[PDB]
């Protein structure tokens, strides 16, 4: 309360906000466990040469296909409206 | 004693051999440096090769057809003929 005020306070409920620390809880840890099972830190990242490599040989294909994918959304959202949807005919 | 003497001025006599032995190390060391070189070199170079090489050295994965809807050149997009 006192909202624009000299008085101004934080509100209860953003003081019981700040009351959950969440000590102890870990509710996203399933996700780590489970992308240590791949081995990029064995495999890749832990040396400095293939750490490079990652990010070079990853770039090259990323680069590749996410350029394929969002080609292949084009010529769905645009379908019927491309040159190429649409042979021309001739006038007789 | 003077037999201690020769050991202890002969235990050096291999010095050129061991400093390329190091150097060697240093260059094997090197060595895993490659596999990220050379690939960001086609990465580059890539566009510089002819369409049948870049079909070779992707094994086949890129060809003209994945050639963008809107090529560099227009008027070979969809083909060296266009589209129809
Ligand atoms: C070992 C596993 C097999 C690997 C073979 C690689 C073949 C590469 C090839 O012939 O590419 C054809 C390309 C294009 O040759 P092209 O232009 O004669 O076309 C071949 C015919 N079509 C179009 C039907 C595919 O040529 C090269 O890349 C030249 C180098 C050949 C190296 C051969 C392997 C050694
Ligand atoms: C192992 C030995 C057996 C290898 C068989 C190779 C067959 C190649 C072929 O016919 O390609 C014609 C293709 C396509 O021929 P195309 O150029 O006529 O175009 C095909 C499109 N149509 C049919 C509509 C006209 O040409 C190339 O890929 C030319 C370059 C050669 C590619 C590199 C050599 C082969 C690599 C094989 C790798 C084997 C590992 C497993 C597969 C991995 C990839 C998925
Ligand atoms: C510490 C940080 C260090 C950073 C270092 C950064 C270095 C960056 C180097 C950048 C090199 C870029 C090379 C790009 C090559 C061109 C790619 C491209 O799109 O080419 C356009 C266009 C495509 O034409 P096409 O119609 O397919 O017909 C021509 C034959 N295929 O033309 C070409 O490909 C021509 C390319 C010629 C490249 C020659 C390269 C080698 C030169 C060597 C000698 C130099 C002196």
């Amino acid at each position: 309360s006192g909202f624009g005020t000299s008085y101004a306070h934080d509100p209860k409920w953003i003081e019981d906000w700040m009351a959950r620390k969440r000590v102890g809880v870990d509710r996203m840890d399933w996700f780590f466990r489970a992308f240590n099972r791949l081995r990029l830190y064995e495999l890749f990242f832990k040396s400095t040469p293939r750490f490079y490599a990652f990010m070079v040989i990853g770039g090259l294909l990323g680069s590749y296909y996410w350029s394929r994918f969002w080609e292949q959304y084009w010529i769905r959202v645009n379908k019927g409206r491309l040159y190429k949807d649409v042979p021309y005919v001739y006038p007789p | 004693t003077l037999a201690v003497y020769h050991r202890l001025w002969g235990m050096t006599e291999q010095f050129a051999a061991r400093k390329k032995w190091g150097w060697r190390q240093v260059y094997h060391r090197m060595l895993p440096f490659q596999i990220a070189l050379y690939p960001s070199l086609m990465w580059y170079l890539f566009g510089w090769f002819d369409d049948p090489y870049k079909e070779a050295m992707t094994l086949g994965i890129w060809n003209v057809s994945k050639r963008s809807l809107y090529f560099w050149d227009p008027l070979r997009s969809g083909g060296d003929k266009g589209w129809y």
